RNA sequence: AGUGGAGCCUGCGGCUUAAUUUGCACCCGGCCCGGACACGGACAGGAUUGACAGAUUGAUAGCUCUUUCUCGAUUCCGUGGGUGGUGGUGCAUGGCCGUUGUUGGCUGGUUAAUUCCGAUGAACG
C-alpha cells in the first residue's frame, strides 16, 4: 500500500489542438483576469476555465 | 488537523482587500498545516507582490518565533518554507533578505534557511542578486552560511558580484576581531569554486589577506588552493 | 560598486540588478452562498535417506 | 414477525419519538441523547444503497467502522458490514436484530481452544 | 485469627490472539513527507505547480482514480558501500541570573458595595 506520487500524463504538443489551419476550437473565458488567450476545457458535460475556476455546465 | 479547506479560502488570492482578511484570521493563532496551505495557495496562483508582503507580514515572525521556542523548525512549517521557495524573487525578496538586514538572526535559523537553499535548483540571476545584496552588508555569524552555501551552489558567477565580494574582503584589512573558523570555510569554498575566474591581482590580494588573517589549520589549504589556480 | 575590474576574457550575460535593490466581484458572492503442523526442523523427519544410493566397489 | 406486538410496516410507519418507548431503557437514553452526524450518515448511504438496487435480490454491501449503531426499522433488510478491529463481517439486517447495537455481530475477539515421568532404575 | 478447600476479583507464569503493550507503550487499515555531490538519461517540440466536478474509501481528498485547463525552468528519473545533516552526544570555551538592611510614595459596561473586568516614583547607609 505504499503511496505512489502523481505523474503527469506528458501529452504531446497539448497546444496544437485549439486552432485551425484561425478562429478559436475552444471558446474563451469571459472573465476579467481571463481571457485572449485562457481556454477553456471542454469536458462532456461540464467547460472550465484553468485560472479563475468558473464552473460553466 | 485534515479534510478539505473551506472554498472561501482559496478565494483570497483573487481577493482585493487581503490585509484585513488576514487580520480577522489572526495570523498569530494558526496550526502548522493551515499555514502550509496558506503559503501553498499564496505561491501557486498568485503573483510576486503581494506574496512578497505576505512573507514578510506573516511567514518570517512566525518561523523566527518558532525556532525560538523549540530550536527546531516544524515538519508542516519546512514545508511551508520550502514551498514559499518555489516562487524565488518574492522569497529572496520577502524571507531571505529581510533576515538578513534583521540583525538578529541566529546560526539555527541560518543553517536551517541554507539547508532549504541547497535542496533545491535556483535560478542563477536570483542566485546572483541574493550575493550582491549580502556582500554590500555587514558581516555577522549568519550571512556568511549563506555565501558558503550559495558558493557551494557552484554557478556561473556574474563577475560584478565576484568584484562586490572581493570588495567585502578588501572590507576586511586591519579588523583584529577574531572571525571563525567558519570564514575561513567560506574563502576555501570560494577558491574551490572559482579559483578559474580570478585575475592576479586578486590573487596577491587574497595572499595578503592570508598573511594578515592566519589560520592554523585551513590556511595551509588557502595558499595550496591560491598557488594552484588556473588563471581566467 | 568597485574599482577593480574584469580587464579580460567574456563577460557573457548583462547582470540586471536593477529589480531587486530599488524594489524596497460575482464569484465573491457565489462562493459565499457555497459556503452555507510442520515447522523447519519437524519436516527433516520426513526425507529419506535409503533409496539414490551409489553402487558400492567392494574390498 | 411481531416486536412488542406491533408489525414492521407501521413501525416504519411510526415515529421517531414515539419508538423510543417501545425500546428497552439502553436505546431510549441514547434515543433522548441524540445521534451524530455519522448516524445520519451511513442512514443516507444505506437508503442510497436501497434506492439503487434492482427490485429482485438484496441491495449492495455498506461497510462501516461504527459500531455503536442502535438498528432501527429503516435498517431491515440492508446488507451492512461492520469492523471488527481487522475484518468486515458481512450480515443481513434481520427483524429481531431489532434492539440490539450493530456492534454485537462482529466479535472482535478470537475463541480460546488451549507425559509423566516413570522411574526405570 | 487464619491462608492452603469452594465461588468471585486480582498478580506473576503459561496457553489462545492481529494485539491480548510493558520493565497507550500493542494490533488492523488511510494520509503526509523522504538529502546534496558525482555521472548518465528526459526538459521550452516542454520539465513542473495549482484545480472545479464525479469516484474509491470506514468516510473526504488534485494527499490518490477519471477527463483536460493552466504555472512555466522555480526542473525530475537512475546508480553509488563516496560523504552526510532541521540529526543525538561530551570536553575547553565568552557573557547573564539567583545564590552564599532603613525610610518614604478613570470613557465603558458590572455589583449590595471605592465589587468585577476593562484603559491607565524615590532616596539613606
Ligand atoms: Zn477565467
Amino acid at each position: 500500500p505504499k503511496k505512489n506520487k502523481h505523474k503527469r500524463k506528458k501529452v504531446k504538443l497539448a497546444v496544437l489542438k485549439y486552432y485551425k489551419v484561425i478562429s478559436r476550437l475552444r471558446r474563451e473565458c469571459p472573465s476579467d483576469e481571463c481571457g485572449a488567450g485562457v481556454f477553456m476545457a471542454s469536458h462532456f458535460d461540464r467547460h472550465y476555465c484553468g485560472k479563475c475556476c468558473l464552473t460553466y455546465c | 488537523r485534515s479534510g478539505k479547506l473551506p472554498k472561501a479560502f482559496k478565494i483570497i488570492p483573487a481577493l482585493s482587500n487581503w490585509e484585513q482578511i488576514l487580520y480577522v484570521t489572526e495570523p498569530e493563532a494558526w496550526t502548522a498545516a493551515a499555514m502550509y496551505q496558506a503559503t501553498r495557495i499564496f505561491a501557486s496562483n498568485l503573483k510576486e507582490r503581494m506574496a512578497q508582503r505576505f512573507y514578510n507580514l506573516v511567514l518570517l515572525p512566525r518561523v523566527r518565533d518558532d525556532v525560538a521556542e523549540y530550536k527546531r523548525l516544524n515538519f508542516h512549517l519546512y514545508m511551508a518554507l520550502k514551498k514559499a521557495l518555489f516562487k524565488p524573487g518574492a522569497w529572496f525578496k520577502g524571507i531571505l533578505i529581510p533576515l538578513c538586514e534583521s540583525g538578529t538572526c541566529t546560526l539555527r535559523e541560518a543553517i536551517i534557511v541554507g539547508s532549504i537553499i541547497t535542496k533545491c535548483s535556483i535560478p542563477v540571476l536570483h542566485s546572483s542578486a541574493a550575493m550582491l545584496k549580502i556582500a554590500e552588508m555587514e558581516y555577522s555569524g549568519a550571512n556568511s552560511i549563506f555565501l558558503r552555501l550559495l558558493l557551494d551552489k557552484k554557478y556561473a558567477l556574474p563577475y560584478r558580484v565576484l568584484d562586490a565580494l572581493v570588495f567585502h574582503f578588501l572590507g576586511f584589512r586591519t579588523e583584529k576581531r577574531e572571525l571563525p573558523v567558519l570564514w575561513h570555510q567560506c574563502l576555501l569554498t570560494l577558491v574551490q569554486r572559482y579559483k578559474a575566474d580570478l585575475a592576479t591581482d586578486q590573487k596577491e590580494a587574497l595572499l595578503e589577506l592570508l598573511r594578515l588573517q592566519p589560520h592554523p589549520q585551513l590556511s595551509p589549504e588557502i595558499r595550496r588552493e591560491l598557488q594552484s589556480a588556473v588563471p581566467r | 560598486s568597485s574599482v577593480m575590474r574584469r580587464n579580460e576574457q567574456l563577460t557573457l550575460h548583462d547582470e540586471r540588478f536593477e529589480k531587486f535593490y530599488e524594489q524596497y466581484s460575482n464569484r465573491l458572492q457565489e462562493v459565499l452562498n457555497d459556503y452555507y503442523k510442520w515447522d523447519c526442523e519437524s519436516i527433516c523427519s520426513t526425507y529419506s535417506n535409503l533409496y539414490n544410493h551409489p553402487q558400492l566397489i567392494k574390498y | 414477525f411481531t416486536y412488542r406486538g406491533v408489525d414492521l410496516d407501521q413501525l416504519l410507519d411510526m415515529s421517531y419519538e414515539q419508538l423510543m418507548q417501545l425500546y428497552s431503557a439502553r436505546q431510549r437514553r441514547r434515543l433522548n441523547r441524540g445521534l451524530r452526524r455519522k448516524q445520519h450518515s451511513l442512514l443516507k448511504r444505506l437508503r442510497k444503497a436501497k434506492k439503487e438496487a434492482p427490485p429482485m435480490e438484496k441491495p449492495e454491501v455498506v461497510k462501516t467502522h461504527l459500531r455503536d449503531m442502535i438498528i432501527l426499522p429503516e435498517m431491515v433488510g440492508s446488507m451492512v458490514g461492520v469492523y471488527n478491529g481487522k475484518t468486515f463481517n458481512q450480515v443481513e439486517i434481520k427483524p429481531e436484530m431489532i434492539g440490539h447495537y450493530l456492534g454485537e455481530f462482529s466479535i472482535t475477539y478470537k475463541p480460546v481452544k488451549h507425559s509423566r515421568f516413570i522411574p526405570l532404575k
